């Protein structure tokens, strides 16, 4: 019943708070929504450095509301030269039916919450994902993310259509990290990624031997 | 419009037939259970709306752009969920359209969907938990968790 207005959130470290719209799309019954934050390990947190309020609220049938995220002073302890990862969670509590022999389903939505420090602030539509490097290795590619941002890779194939539609195990590269992915060899690799808006662009790569980079 | 504000993919809203998001399991299937079978099967459909779930080549679930998990209390085996209420000797089992059994807190495997619908389809049934059967009323709240990539 209760839904969130986005599939990932970027918290701009130059501000102290932001809001996410939520909504009860059930037009008949009130639902409660709980909201909390988890750290990069998906262990819960409540005192900081990011908090969600209110942690529970009631939505009348059809109601629209919001959840606010704010930072505490301890936010300054996070690295200022790379993103940090949290998770935002939104879990409905459906109204109790006192019906005999029932199974009741409660949606929980869990999205990535990227804390993006002021020093690495981005402009609308900026692309850093084109800085990825593929390296051919046994059975696939070692993908390098030299950037200060998390990069979620959802496609890798030998054409655009394969990048968007081919079977691929989603993988998220931490800032300034690398990861090996099992893959067929592609002559001109195409790579699909998810951006801050939840769109899925595709990048065209060219290889020199085992090393591949984006077409300038 | 060449020029406009930020537009983002919303997260999916979950829609069911029932306004309470309830599946009626029917009376405790005592006869069926004593003959060593599970209880009769109960179909439930979850529609995931408003997130452009379907795309030209596939859909968010089959492509692993979302990951879904049933959260609840493990019963007798990893393959079973616990039930509340007065009945005794019973667990719940949830299976997907290819018969993969859900385990509490474990992500369902990404599989391609049938009737190319906008819907996730699950099947539940009551099974034994190894304790003695005491018929009675049962209930469970199951978490259905969507993790977005
Ligand atoms: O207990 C129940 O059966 C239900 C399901 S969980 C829950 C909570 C909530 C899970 C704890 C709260 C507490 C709660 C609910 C909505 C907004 C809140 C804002 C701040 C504090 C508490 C709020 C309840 C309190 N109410 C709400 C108004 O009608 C009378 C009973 C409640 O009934 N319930
Ligand atoms: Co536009």
């Amino acid at each position: 019943a209760v839904s969130l207005d986005r599939t990932r959130a970027v918290f701009d470290g130059s501000e102290k708070s932001m809001t996410l719209d939520i909504s009860n799309d059930n037009k008949q019954l009130p639902y409660l929504a709980q909201a909390w934050i988890e750290n990069e390990n998906q262990e819960k947190i409540i005192t900081g450095p990011v908090i969600a309020t209110p942690p529970v609220q009631r939505l009348e049938p059809g109601a629209k509301s919001m959840v606010r995220l704010s930072t505490t002073p301890d936010i300054s302890k996070l690295p200022q030269d790379r993103e940090s990862l949290f998770y935002f969670n939104l879990r409905e509590i459906p109204p109790r039916s006192e019906k005999a022999n029932v199974l009741q389903i409660a949606l929980q939505t869990k999205i990535k919450l990227f804390y993006r420090p002021a020093a690495i602030k981005t402009r609308p539509n900026e692309v850093w994902q084109d800085q990825l490097i593929l390296n051919k290795v046994s059975g696939g590619y070692r993908i390098e993310n030299p950037t200060p941002y998390y990069v979620t890779v959802i496609g890798l194939g030998g054409s655009e259509k394969q990048a968007e539609e081919g079977e691929f195990e989603t993988v998220m590269l931490s800032p300034r990290s690398e990861q090996t992915v099992k893959s067929a060899n592609y002559n001109t690799p195409y790579l699909s990624y998810i951006n801050d808006y939840g769109g899925r662009p595709v990048l065209s790569f060219i290889c020199n031997g085992s090393r591949c980079s984006v077409k300038k | 419009a060449a020029f406009h504000g930020e537009v983002v993919r919303p997260a999916c809203t979950l829609a069911m037939e029932d306004a309470w998001q309830i599946i009626d399991m029917g009376e405790t299937p005592v006869r069926d259970l004593q003959n060593g079978f599970s209880g009769p099967e109960r179909k439930f459909s979850l529609r995931l709306r408003n997130c452009e779930f379907n795309s030209q080549g596939g859909n968010l679930f089959s492509d692993s752009r979302i990951r879904v998990t049933f959260d609840g209390v493990r019963g007798e085996t990893p393959d079973k969920f616990n039930l509340s209420g007065q009945a005794k000797g019973i667990n719940l089992q949830i299976a997907d359209v290819r018969g993969n059994i859900a385990r509490a807190g474990k992500v369902m495997p990404a599989i391609p969907l049938t009737g190319n619908e906008e819907a996730l389809d699950y099947t539940l049934r009551i099974v034994r938990n190894g304790k003695k059967l005491e018929a009675g009323n049962y209930f469970a709240v199951l978490g259905f968790r969507v993790d977005y990539e």
